[PDB]
RNA sequence: ACGAGACUCUGGCAUGCUAACUAGUUACGCGACCCCGGUCGGCGUAACUUCUUAGAGGGACAAGUGGCGUUCAGCCACCCGAGAUUGAGCAAUAACAGGUCUGUGAUGCCCUUAGAUGUCCGGGGCUGCACGCGCGCUACACUGACUGGCUCAGCGUGUGCCUACCCUACGCCGGCAGGCGCGGGUAACCCGUUGAACCCCAUUCGUGAUGGGGAUCGGGGAUUGCAAUUAUUC
């Protein structure tokens, strides 16, 4: 049968990146209605890769100490965020969110191997910083404002998504592969 | 009198009424299922009381 | 007996007799 | 044939709210004014008319369950005392508007004082809050 | 008719749910309110998931009585979720062929394991010179 | 007639023993008996610092005594019960008998 | 921030006339773009749905999400 | 003492088969020995040698205190298997403590 | 760390050595040998040993153990 | 509806105090010394005025009934455990107090407790903590 | 040979076993309400033990499969599975000038021993504040605060030897803290189906030291106690 939120049916999205279509769990399989699952995903080492997208980004969410265990309001973040993503661009949320990771990883990053000398990164770190950095966007970007956390996760998306230097995510995976590049 | 000020502050309650009854002493006293005995007794008499460490 | 103890405080009251 | 229990129970307690207003005939306190509604409240309630709304509370939660008393209703009222610079507790709501709205219940024959302690709810009004369940579960369509 | 009642539990964490698989028709509900009101509704399809997957006409023959206690709300909410799912699978071993209860049993691991296993994940204990279970106090130097 | 023997014993081994020759007394006897009913064991709790003074790191022993209670009802006269209570009781156990 | 508290003239002109052209419409979209509070906003958009201008796509207790209609 | 009535409570007073192997007899052995004016390293061979031919599988005797001066001293006499850690420490090995005052100080018996 | 202790493959040994045609390599029947030719007190010490017991007769299937 | 109307007063002087007519009038009258969110609701509510109206809206002469109300408490039927000058020591009588009235009677109660020559007058002439905190640690400027 | 492991307790599995009016469920009848059915922790009795309790057993072993490795110990991945490292308790030889004489009718020696360092009574002190440090609690907000509404726990404890001092439903008065009646429980029986918070839903707020924060300080009201001032606590 059929899928996501009540309203954001799975396939449909392409992942672009061959490189990133592994550990970027969204399509067919992964296909649930929440964002919420019992979870096991952190017991054995590369499970996590396993784990639906939209339920990282949820967990990846709930951070800065007062939201931890506030799951259930993050789920409703990222749902209240698919509808903005939705009404803004035109688009399947889900491929937002993918398009969004893709272009958010950095592809290679410095490391203390002195003056610390650039490695590649692997393609879960890619996923696992992503999360991280377009979060860390949407969470600095709110704080402080009358702009919500729907918002401001949604515009995270699409400016990461679009490819436009204007996200957090995208000036600082920009400020990795620089300083990567400036060490190679 | 002296009898009327020997014994006439009150010991009805605080750790200056109840005391250990092996110690005579007022401090780190376990009143728990009236024990009434204070932590390094209850610590010596463990064993003979039906008190085991488990776990 | 007639005040009635506690099963709680019975087991340990056998207890400190024991000791 | 529905019952409260089938009816979606936020929308309920407005619609049951909105029954007693109508009806008019609950005996409000003159202090419903002035009351703040428990000792952990710090602002009175901001919905003028409160006192309707717990009443429509406490007659469905009387429904779902008997015998619950004054100090019952205070424990269902009851939230987080942010004791300022303290680590906030769980503090009971106000003893006397739990008495007065169960009284209020009782002298509209709406509630009745079960045996064994305890308010149970009336047939009359186990009828009423079952006929508006009908109003709300008719309405939602 | 004769009794065909199946009383399957379900435990995701200290939260345990009974149901009760009796012949009829397609009525599920939980302590006497039906699915579509049981609260947080932020996980309305997490209770639909095992009605959704195999669809109401499984539910068709089956109607399901869920009593509920222990735990918070999303355990019961994971518990209910288990229970009226390996209910309906303990209903189809006993009072059908083990064709429909193997086609379901499939249908349903496939999608999430947890549907008819309960998860072991309890509690861990807190212990003494710390706030929980691993976390210290903060220790102090110079 | 309908009389309650409450066993509440420390140990397990010796409460089940004196439970066991108890259904063993009512059904050589033939007299009839509701099960012996395991009750839900109390964990009585004591944790203590170890150190005498205050001069350690905190370390804490947490001194559990478990004690076991069963409850059997049988439908027997007063003086039999008299007869099989009073024969071979072990001292880790309390037996207390309800008349009615 | 130096917003509004209730409409001048000019910002009930301007929120009447270019608001129900958005495809995103927040209480927040609205209470940074017309300069004004995001209670007057709230206000605003309940009233502009009141006479059926705009579309309602999830009203929460947190964010409310309206759009337009053509 | 205890508020028992008249004649309620009535006292026995058995012997101890193979007191070899009971820990706080040796104990007290050991501890009216040297109390007796007896040397330290005679008394514990000669409770460690009794409880060995007693037929005890191992023994440990620990007397610590003041010894031959003003510093104290634990002189421990160790033979055969004896265990430490785990549940079988409970009902396998039989351990004692006793004080005994000597006219320096206090000397403690560990006999296990 | 599934590392098995001198406790566990001496008594495996000495149970093959000795109980050689009794032993197979299901794991769950020579399980049931153990507990019938030897006295172990524990139940997992049981299941160590019986597991044991099972490698060094796979081990032997192949070839000649030097222990 | 939601339009500024005419005379909307954004700079407001009620008992010399500047409220603010952007704020909401429950929330506007706190800027007055003396009366808090709590005293404020419950002025508001004795006076039928709708609270959900701005500070700038309201009427002048509305505003002079509101001003009566906080001045004249007890005669609108506010009870005496809701002041913040409950029985007096020099006339005895249950009053609120405001602004410039409480400065003064905060002066007069250091200065009775001053002239007396009582440790907790004492402990105020020396700028120290008074209601029995430990100085060693806190208080700390 | 001790220590490690084994062991003990504990977490997770049993629709197999043993059983239950101080635990339930399911049927049935009765009674209430809605338009045959639905609801009921409304009332009672007929089977059973899934749920509940706790006993005996079972169950997991790197056992099965594929890799890597002296092809040894073992290691990695995967199936089946309730678990493919549950968490603790116990703890070797040999030590330390570690702490404790303020835990003891454990104690050596020394000091004091009637103008006492014994002991009791009264008051004060242990809290005293330019300051420096350590464990913390609350925060800095809109992933929020306020006001309503809605809906879920698990460990426990509870009427005493001297010993006074228990946990409390329910009914009235009071805004509240609290008061006065009467009940139940020495406890799977009563508080208690522990109607907990966060969370969930709906209002108010609007980037402003703001409805963030609640320090400080004034006035008042109750409780514990023989006594609250140096604000006991509320």
């Amino acid at each position: 049968d059929i899928k996501l939120f009540g309203k954001w049916s799975t396939d449909d999205v392409q992942i672009n990146d061959i490189s990133l279509q592994d550990y970027i769990a969204v399509k067919e399989k992964y296909a649930k209605y929440l964002p919420h699952s019992a979870g096991r995903y952190a017991a054995k080492r590369f499970r996590k890769a396993q784990c639906p997208i939209v339920e990282r980004l949820t967990n990846s969410m709930m951070m800065h100490g007062r939201n931890n265990g506030k799951k259930l309001m993050t789920v409703r973040i990222v749902k209240h965020a698919f509808e903005i993503i939705h009404l803004l661009t035109g688009e399947n949320p889900l491929q937002v969110l993918v398009n969004a990771i893709i272009n958010s990883g950095p592809r290679e990053d410095s490391t203390r191997i002195v003056r610390r000398q650039a490695v590649d990164v692997s393609p879960l770190r890619r996923v696992n910083q992503a999360i991280w950095l377009l979060c860390t966007g949407a969470r600095e970007a709110a704080f402080r404002n009358i702009k919500t956390i729907a918002e401001c996760l949604a515009d995270e998306l699409i400016n990461a998504a679009k490819g436009s230097s204007n996200s957090y995510a995208i000036k600082k995976k920009d400020e990795l592969e620089r300083v990567a590049k400036s060490n190679r | 009198g002296h009898q009327q000020l020997y014994w006439s502050h009150p010991r009805k309650f605080g750790q200056g009424s109840r005391s250990c009854r092996v110690c005579s002493n007022r401090h780190g006293l376990i009143r728990k299922y009236g024990l009434n005995m204070c932590r390094q007794c209850f610590r010596q008499y463990a064993k003979d009381i039906g008190f085991i460490k488990l776990d | 007996m007639a005040v009635q103890i506690s099963k709680k405080r019975k087991f340990v009251a056998d207890g400190i007799f024991k000791a | 044939g529905v019952t409260v229990k089938d009816v979606n129970q936020q929308e309920f307690v407005r619609a049951l709210a909105a029954f007693l207003k109508k009806s008019g005939k609950l005996k409000v306190p003159e202090w419903v004014d002035t009351v703040k509604l428990a000792k952990h409240k710090e602002l009175a309630p901001y919905d003028e008319n409160w006192f309707y709304t717990r009443a429509a509370s406490t007659a469905r939660h009387l429904y779902l369950r008997g015998g619950a008393g004054v100090g019952s209703m205070t424990k269902i009222y009851g939230g987080r005392q942010r004791n300022g610079v303290m680590p906030s507790h769980f503090s009971r709501g106000s003893k006397s508007v739990a008495r007065r709205v169960l009284q209020a219940l009782e002298g509209l024959k709406m509630v009745e004082k079960d045996q064994d302690w305890g308010r149970k709810l009336t047939p009359q009004g186990q009828r009423d809050l079952d006929r508006i369940a009908g109003q709300v579960a008719a309405a939602k369509k | 008719g004769p009794l065909q009642s199946v009383q399957v539990f379900g435990r995701k964490k200290t939260a345990t749910a009974v149901a009760h698989c009796k012949r009829g028709n397609g009525l599920i509900k939980v302590n006497g309110r039906p699915l579509e009101m049981i609260e947080p509704r932020t996980l309305q399809y997490k209770l639909l998931e095992p009605v959704l997957l195999l669809g109401k006409e499984r539910f068709a023959g089956v109607d399901i009585r869920v009593r509920v206690k222990g735990g918070g709300h999303v355990a019961q909410i994971y518990a209910i979720r288990q229970s009226i799912s390996k209910a309906l699978v303990a209903y189809y071993q006993k009072y059908v062929d083990e064709a429909s209860k193997k086609e379901i049993k499939d249908i349903l691991i496939q999608y999430d394991r947890t549907l008819l296993v309960a998860d072991p994940r309890r509690c861990e204990s807190k212990k003494f010179g710390g706030p929980g279970a691993r976390a210290r106090y903060q220790k102090s130097y110079r | 007639h309908r009389i309650r023997i409450t066993l509440t014993s420390r140990n397990v081994k010796s409460l089940e023993k004196v439970c066991a020759d108890l259904i063993r007394g009512a059904k050589e006897k033939n007299l009839k008996v509701k099960g012996p009913v395991r009750m839900p064991t109390k964990t009585l709790r004591i944790t203590t610092r170890k150190t005498p003074c205050g001069e350690g790191s905190k370390t804490w022993d947490r001194f559990q005594m478990r004690i076991h209670k069963r409850l059997i009802d049988l439908h027997s006269p007063s003086e039999i019960v008299k007869q099989i209570t009073s024969i071979s009781i072990e001292p880790g156990v309390e037996v207390e008998v309800t008349i009615a | 921030l130096n917003n509004l508290v209730l409409f001048d003239k000019a910002t009930y002109d301007k929120l009447c006339k270019e608001v129900p052209n958005y495809k995103l419409i927040t209480p927040a979209v609205v209470s940074e773009r017309l300069k004004i509070r995001g209670s007057l906003a709230r206000a605003a958009l309940q009233e502009l749905l009141s006479k059926g201008l705009i579309k309602l796509v999830s009203k929460h207790r947190a964010q409310v999400i309206y759009t337009r209609n053509t | 003492r205890f508020g028992f009535p008249e004649g309620s409570v009535e006292l026995y007073a058995e012997k101890v088969a193979t007191r070899g192997l009971c820990a706080i007899a040796q104990a007290e052995s050991l501890r009216y020995k040297l109390l007796g004016g007896l040397a330290v390293r005679r008394a514990c061979y000669g409770v460690l040698r009794f409880i060995m031919e007693s037929g005890a599988k191992g023994c440990e005797v620990v007397v610590s205190g003041k010894l031959r001066g003003q510093r104290a001293k634990s002189m421990k006499f160790v033979d055969g298997l004896m265990i430490h850690s785990g549940d079988p420490v409970n009902y396998y090995v039989d351990t004692a403590v006793r004080h005994v005052l000597l006219r320096q100080g206090v000397l403690g018996i560990k006999v296990k | 760390g599934r590392v098995r202790t001198k406790t566990v493959k001496k008594a495996a040994r000495v149970i093959i050595e000795k109980y050689y045609t009794r032993l197979g390599n299901d794991f769950h029947t020579n399980k049931r040998v153990c507990e019938e030719i030897a006295i172990i007190p524990s139940k997992k010490l049981r299941n160590k040993i019986a597991g044991y017991v099972t490698h060094l007769m796979k081990r032997i299937q192949r070839g000649p153990v030097r222990g | 509806s939601l339009v500024i109307p005419e005379k909307f007063q954004h700079i407001l002087r009620v008992l010399n105090t500047n409220i603010d007519g952007r704020r909401k009038i429950a929330f506007a009258i706190t800027a007055i010394k003396g009366v808090g969110r709590r005293y404020a609701h419950v002025v508001l509510r004795k006076a039928d005025i709708d609270l959900t109206k701005r500070a700038g809206e309201l009427t002048e002469d509305e505003v002079e009934r509101v001003i009566t109300i906080m001045q004249n408490p007890r005669q609108y039927k506010i009870p005496d455990w809701f002041l913040n000058r409950q029985k007096d020591v020099k006339d005895g009588k249950y009053s609120q107090v405001l602004a410039n009235g409480l400065d003064n009677k905060l002066r007069e109660d250091l200065e009775r407790l001053k002239k007396i020559r009582a440790h907790r007058g004492l402990r105020h002439f020396w700028g120290l903590r008074v209601r029995g905190q430990h100085t060693k640690t806190t208080g700390r400027r």
